[PDB]
């Protein structure tokens, strides 16, 4: 399979569901699997953020969706900080 | 009874199971009618996966519930 685009809503998913166990997460009682399927999550959200970008430099003057495009990308950024901050440390 | 398992495109595909199916056999069914083979397939409910092991029943999914899957 190739490259594609995601949606908005897709984005938001992926977001809320990161969102959703990085909360239901313990170092001690979260298991292999928890922590395993949340480094997909993540590793999707740090996909889908360049896929965003690869949008937003193909936007042309004036264009009616940027706003969007960069808004999606700083909310996966935000979650993506925040397996960050948590599952390491900083 | 009927469930509801959720895409992250959105998409939303209703398996027919029982409250003794188990994890496994939920991953069989999407792959029967969607072809998504069970290896690519992670369940979630709660913040938490799904391990083939345990039921439906374990982790006290009712009818009309929504599970979420993620493709690898």
């Amino acid at each position: 399979v190739t490259k594609r685009l995601h949606t908005l809503e897709e984005v938001n998913n992926n977001v809320r569901l990161l969102s959703e166990m990085l909360l239901h997460y313990s170092q001690e009682d979260s298991s292999d699997g928890d922590r395993e399927l949340m480094k997909e999550l993540f590793d999707q959200c740090e996909n889908k953020r360049r896929t965003l970008f690869k949008l937003a430099s193909e936007t042309e003057d004036n264009d009616n969706s940027l706003g969007d495009i960069l808004q999606a990308s700083d909310n996966l950024s935000r979650v993506i900080n925040s397996y960050k901050t948590i599952i390491e440390g900083q | 009874m009927q469930i509801f398992v959720k895409t992250l495109t959105g998409k939303t595909i209703t398996l027919e199971v029982e409250p003794s199916d188990t994890i496994e056999n939920v991953k069989a069914k999407i792959q029967d009618k969607e072809g998504i083979p069970p290896d690519q397939q992670r369940l979630i409910f709660a913040g938490k996966q799904l391990e083939d092991g345990r039921t439906l029943s374990d982790y006290n999914i009712q009818k009309e519930s929504t599970l979420h899957l993620v493709l690898r």
